[PDB]
């Protein structure tokens, strides 16, 4: 029994240990009393303002879009605190936390974006917090783990098993199936069990709503389009929630393509994968054909993920959204042409959502259309990648 | 289901308690698992609890953790494991033989599919860890239509409603996590017999348990790292192992 | 003969060689007319809104001063594109510079922090940008120079003289002597000859104008002083300018410190140099005894600067504002600060800034007073400096 | 200012124009920058040009940045510069001898002061590099009460009120940077004569200058080369420097 339905058409559900109910429950029912509740909105719209810098700007780039008839906006969430769309539902969360009387926060991080963000939280809002990291990540990610440090979470490296993010992911949820009761278990994407795909795409839709009036103010209509990448789909659900009711808007959801699905190395699931159950619900996954949990590739390490949240399942499967891949090398075009264009260093994640807009304009050049792009995050963390491959090419 | 019925009739008619280890099918290689598994029964195991390798097997503890990597190591497969399952029940006709599973290796080629291959095997009860009672309807269905007893876990945090799901959902044995108030409520519900399972690594425990009234315990990390720390003396791990189940065993004898 | 006053006092002028007269009054006169060009005034407003994310946010930090009369909070400056304030008036002589009938943009940079300020401007508005660069500061500053490049800038390595700053501005101002009919010199700071101080403290006067509005609108009256970190000035005369005339308002100005003012090594020339002419104008500057300029220091590289603007020194001089020193102990304790208890990186040269609000609090904790802290910038650059000192220190 | 005069009126008797070097002071060590100076003179300087190292000199070229740049390397200070000064008065009462300054070298210790200490060592004229026309006032003042010629530079974007300014205000030699029209311009207002300078570095530019109505021409990056190029062998030094000298100023002869 749930207040809320827990799957989106066939996908979704609560697949956990059913020590981890009570927690789950606990959570929803919160979340649905928080909703309803003026005061909670108040204080998550005051630190959405004065703290994160909501509302993000909507920017019009013609200098990417010359000599043809499309007209592309960037929803600007680079421009947020922390530089992407994460902080927007992490603060969210942590109010959560605090409203079921909870003063610690548990995470779990392999490329520490997501650590970051809940440690940022965590420092505002007077919550302990833990961040679970496979040993190997944590070599990997010494700015990441840096910043988490300085703003005073405690990284705890994970040894057990193969010292990597499922470790760290198992690790963090046993020690939440005994501190629930004080602790908070931060998921950062709209995926895993219900009420966590549901709760994150309420916390990251002002992105489509502000989209929404700031559109139909500049142009006095909606969008033919809004584009957005989809590692597990938190700042694509974002952008697309406010719109999925208008249905003259395309809605499109863009999957890392890697090397090229023909390879295996890539992180689409959605389109390339096959139904299957693992962290909490029932999603398209990559698999082995006797349904191990096969290994993700991106150049960017926020898109590198193996599924994808039930919502975007759900919304492809009825053709309400559709679902394309852009590989490493396309991306990497998108991120030159935008910083060389306007000004502009995209995350590698945000790239793919840009190149496949800049794929619609240049293949149909004179079709006129209005696209909004989610440019979730800034690329200053990338440009070490993005010199080190370039360099190696010559 | 019959198996596990047949065991706990036997074993109340001579007022003692189950002793069920469990160990990773495959670890640390698939002839010395067999081995190990064959060593358990010779020294006293009432039934068996075996785990299936599988990559993000999110409630393993670290020392189970470990032993899947092992039999990864070794490239031990579902297939194999089913192959292996074949052989165990070949061997030993009237044991309990239950799997511990994650639930992407049971809906993989088929909810419906799995359950056969398991009854096909010769396997008696399926516990899907990732499974709450509130999932469990195509898995405890399929279950019973095979002949095989869905498992389930009954958490320290259990509420009344939750135990009136167990005892009327569940087969073969509640695995009830580590009581008295709990077992009171399961066996004035009907539910299958309950094992207490979690931590249970001394023949006291065992004792407390049945004293407690549960019908029997399960130790798995106790076994497992038996296996663990003698990986380089194959011949001394058995000898241990035999020493370490005689005494669980014992334990739970009137 | 010029439109308006280049001095401040006696601070100030126009000490260039007579060649360059011409290009500084023929950029005085574009600015008095684009000051009154309501469609200029529109354009600059669009591209500070839409582009660059303005208003930033006054984020009021109450963890930080909790047990304390004193009530703080930050200007964002740190959420601006780019993650500095530099970008405000590096839009604004931009459009200077297109007013003008000019379409290149010349720049020197040492930190590369202007550098990048100045690529992206010229990138956003088809500008062609060549920045000259000391040597020495290319193979330093890698990732600013990639920054740069990305965004199609000519980054001109210069190698004569000591192949440092003031080497890559000889070159700098050379070529403008020769090329200002079609390009522009866009100086970083609120510095050099008139008409600069003046355009870049217009340019950058929305930060206190917003931080007026926004303090009104949350307390009801205004600060009791607003603080700033002075390298050159420019961000501090921004956030003072607005409330000159608001005599019930401290302006305090913060210069680096460095290892300690007695050392020698610091970049505090208001306060701790003496008068002199150097870069187009008379200022106060770091001197050796027989007037040769001094090496400045900072922990912080864009406060490494040995003068400072001529409105600072005019507004010491009369005793409107007032002007202090923060060590580089000091700036990073201010910065473990902010991490820890607010979830905000802040630049080290805002560090400067919030040092000093630290220090007027914590010296006197029952004093009533409210207090604005400019956050010039975010941090995220300093993440390895402050690592590998605390690493020194263990 | 006389020693300006009183060249300008020898050199008109013999229908001459001046040639007139330009280099650092104590580049590339003070006394080999005197040896280079009294060869300058000894092959047919008729002034000098001098300039005093500073540390942020933005109006000077490449040559001469590096001409600054030995200086300091050999330790050389304004100090030293002024007592290599009054040494080379000492040797040479008539040549006209003319500083090239950056305006804090001439601000550091008080403007009047420092054309009291030019006056003193027999110093001619004073070219500030960093103040225009527009800024001069306390410069020129101090330097015509010091019976020192303010030398002002008349570039080629100057206007009609530049040229009155400069004609004005200047004494000594109005330096003009590389011309008919300006310089015609300026005889119309009485302005100091006209040296012609940039670029100049062979001997159909003298000429060319002489020709065009200018009193003589000034040279200095084209000197500044031969230290650079000789630095190892300082006689070759001076021997190119005479050579180079002797045919630039035979270039200005009727
Ligand atoms: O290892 P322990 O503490 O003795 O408890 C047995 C437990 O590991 C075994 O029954 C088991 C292995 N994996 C599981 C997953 C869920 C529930 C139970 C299990
Ligand atoms: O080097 P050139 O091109 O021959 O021009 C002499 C010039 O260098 C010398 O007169 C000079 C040295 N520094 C200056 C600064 C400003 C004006 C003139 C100068
Ligand atoms: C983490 C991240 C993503 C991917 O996660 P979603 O949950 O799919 O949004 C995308 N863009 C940026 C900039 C990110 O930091
Ligand atoms: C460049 C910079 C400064 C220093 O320059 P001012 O002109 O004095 O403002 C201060 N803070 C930040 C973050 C900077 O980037």
């Amino acid at each position: 029994t749930t207040l809320l339905n827990p799957y989106f058409g066939e996908f979704g559900g609560m697949y956990v240990p059913q020590i981890l109910m009570p927690a789950l429950n606990q959570l929803e029912e919160a979340f649905v009393s928080a909703q309803k509740d003026p005061e909670f909105q108040a204080q998550f719209a005051d630190l959405l303002k004065n703290y994160a810098g909501r509302p993000t700007a909507l920017t019009k780039c013609q200098n990417i879009t010359a000599g043809t008839r499309t007209t592309l906006y960037l929803k600007r969430e680079d421009l947020l605190h922390g530089g992407a769309h994460k902080t927007n539902q992490v603060l969210g969360q942590a109010l959560l936390a605090k409203r079921m009387g909870k003063s610690e926060i548990i995470a779990e991080t392999g490329a520490g974006q997501h650590g970051v963000a809940s440690a940022l939280a965590s420092a505002l809002l007077g919550l302990k917090c833990r961040i679970y990291m496979g040993a190997k990540d944590v070599e990997r990610q010494s700015p990441n783990v840096f910043r988490m440090r300085l703003m005073g979470a405690e990284v705890i490296p994970v040894h057990s098993g193969s010292a990597t993010l499922k470790d760290a992911c198992n690790e963090a949820l046993a020690d939440w199936s005994g501190s629930y009761e004080t602790a908070h278990y931060m998921l950062g994407t709209a995926a895993g069990p219900h009420p966590y795909p549901t709760i994150v795409r309420e916390f990251q839709r002002m992105i489509g709503e502000e989209t929404k009036a700031q559109i139909l103010d500049k142009e006095g209509r909606l969008p033919d389009a809004v584009i957005a990448c989809v590692g597990g789909g938190s700042n694509a659900i974002g952008m697309f929630a406010d719109f999925i009711n208008d249905t003259s808007v395309g809605l499109i959801g863009v999957e890392p393509g890697g090397h090229g699905i023909e390879t295996g190395e890539h992180g689409a699931p959605l389109k390339h994968g096959r139904v299957g159950i693992y962290f909490g619900m029932k999603a398209p996954m990559m698999q082995t054909a006797d349904g191990q949990i096969e290994e993700s590739y991106s150049i960017s390490a926020g898109l590198d993920f193996p599924s994808v949240g039930p919502q975007h399942a759900y919304l492809n499967s009825i053709g309400r959204a559709d679902y394309v891949s852009i590989t490493d090398d396309e991306a990497l075009e998108a991120f030159k042409t935008l910083c060389r264009h306007e000004g502009i260093i995209p995350a590698l994640e945000s790239s793919h959502a840009l190149a496949h807009a800049l794929k619609m304009m240049r293949e149909q050049p004179e079709k006129e259309q209005l696209l909004v792009v989610n440019l979730s995050g800034r690329g200053d963390k990338d440009i070490f990648t993005v010199h080190d491959i370039l360099k190696a090419r010559g | 289901m019959e198996r596990y019925e047949n065991l706990f009739a036997q074993l109340n008619d001579r007022r003692e308690g189950a002793f069920v280890p469990f160990v990773t099918l495959g670890d640390p290689g698939i002839e010395q698992s067999l081995k190990i598994i064959d060593t358990l029964i010779d020294a006293g195991a009432d039934a068996l609890e075996l785990g299936v390798p599988f990559s993000d097997p999110l409630a393993d503890g670290p020392t189970i953790q470990n032993a899947n990597l092992r039999a990864f190591a070794a490239g031990v497969t579902p297939a194999q494991c089913f192959e292996m399952l074949a052989l165990i029940r070949e061997k030993h006709p009237t044991i309990p033989i239950g799997l511990l599973m994650y639930a992407n290796l049971v809906f993989n080629n088929g909810i419906d599919a799995f359950y056969a291959r398991c009854e096909q095997v010769g396997v008696d009860s399926v516990l899907v860890a990732d499974v709450p009672v509130e999932e469990s309807a195509p898995f405890r269905q399929a279950a019973l239509r095979h002949n095989i007893a869905p498992i389930f876990i009954c958490p320290p945090n259990a509420d009344d409603d939750l135990l009136r799901q167990v005892a009327s959902y569940g087969r073969g044995y509640t695995y009830l996590l580590s009581l008295h108030h709990l077992i009171e409520k399961l066996k004035e519900y009907h539910a299958a017999p309950a094992l207490q399972g979690f931590g249970i690594s001394s023949p006291e425990q065992v004792s407390a348990a049945v004293r407690a009234g549960a019908a029997g315990a399960i130790s798995g990390s106790a076994i497992v790292k038996i296996i663990e720390k003698n990986l380089a003396s194959p011949k001394q791990m058995l000898a241990e192992l035999r020493s370490f189940v005689s005494a669980m065993k014992a334990a739970s004898r009137a």
